[PDB]
């Protein structure tokens, strides 16, 4: 069974950061344009964080003061190496950042 | 496809790095083909997350790498001897698929003089 | 490590003949997920190894239903109806249930 990355619509003020959890490598993706995959961070650019919980299945994916451009797409995926390559992906969340 | 780099000509104890480009998710392993040992899966890597496994035979032997802003994956063979002179295929893996090598490159060339 | 041996190393045969190859693990080869990875590949000579079977019995893509694989447990069989020419060249069994992964050592068809 697949993580789960919530809340689905991330509404956030620009400046003001917003973290989603993660419970299930772990990577955090946002979806560009031309719907492609890029990673934001992975647990084990500074703004974008991921800090394990005590809990040490869920995780708090953080956009430290969201901007306009970070508007767009996001979700969490696990990934095992072998045997067998193996990627449990999340449902895609949407970050919504708003004027102040 | 899988574009495998060109035959090597190296010394014993040197170093060489192999290289398959993948053209046209995945994670790539490489394969080692001699007449006396057969087929040995040498290792994989996932290119996403730079993540490895290695068959232990060849830990110390094989270093896998692969390039973020290229679809290219490497192989580096240490400590080479005449036992390293064989034929080495890049190959695929999809992720989450029922099956393992259904694209392989056409084999890099190894011979240690 | 699994050990993957083959019971034939080479076998001849006419064109139209049946063929029958055949791999024990020394180990059962059962991911945690449920799924035998056990798999056949066929190196025609001169080329790479091509994908014929995978997960015990089922057929890649394309490959003609002359081939069919069966097994379960410690030993595996792929049989050949009625060969044709683009069949010879060498077998290999694969598993990729537990790493590391390992192949048999290659069963030969050619020509009698």
């Amino acid at each position: 069974n697949p993580p789960t990355f919530s809340p689905a619509l991330l509404v956030v003020t620009e400046g003001d950061n917003a973290t989603f959890t993660c419970s299930f490598v772990l990577n955090w993706y946002r979806m560009s344009p031309s719907n492609q995959t890029d990673k934001l961070a992975a647990f084990p650019d500074c703004r974008f964080r991921v800090t394990q919980l005590p809990n040490g299945r869920d995780f708090h994916m953080s956009v430290v003061r969201a901007r306009r451009n970070d508007s767009g797409t996001y979700l969490c995926g696990a990934i095992s190496l072998a045997p067998k390559a193996q990627i449990k992906e999340s449902l895609r969340a949407e970050l919504r950042v708003t004027e102040r | 496809q899988l574009q495998q780099s060109g035959a090597e000509l190296v010394r014993p104890g040197a170093s060489v790095k192999l290289s398959c480009k993948a053209l046209g998710d995945y994670e790539i392993h490489w394969v080692k083909q001699t007449p006396v040992h057969g087929l040995e899966w040498i290792g994989v890597i996932h290119p996403g997350s730079g993540g490895t496994v290695y068959n232990q035979k060849f830990k110390g032997k094989a270093t896998l790498t692969a390039d973020k802003y290229s679809s290219t994956a490497y192989m580096e063979l240490s400590s080479l001897t005449s036992e390293d002179s064989a034929v080495y295929y890049c190959t695929r893996e999809g992720m989450n698929t029922d099956w393992y090598f259904d694209v392989w490159g056409a084999g890099t060339t190894v011979t240690v003089s | 490590d699994i050990l993957m041996t083959q019971d034939e190393l080479s076998l001849p045969v006419s064109l139209g003949d049946q063929a029958s190859i055949s791999c024990r693990s020394s180990q059962t080869i059962v991911h945690t997920n449920g799924n035998t990875y056990l798999e056949w590949y066929l190196q025609k000579p001169g080329q790479s190894p091509k994908l014929l079977i995978y997960k015990v019995s089922n057929r890649f893509s394309g490959v003609p239903d002359r081939f069919s694989g069966s097994g379960s447990g410690t030993y595996f069989t792929l049989k050949i109806s009625r060969l044709e020419a683009e069949d010879l060249g060498v077998y290999y069994c694969f598993q990729g249930s537990h790493v590391p992964y390992t192949f048999g050592g290659g069963t030969k068809l050619e020509m009698k």
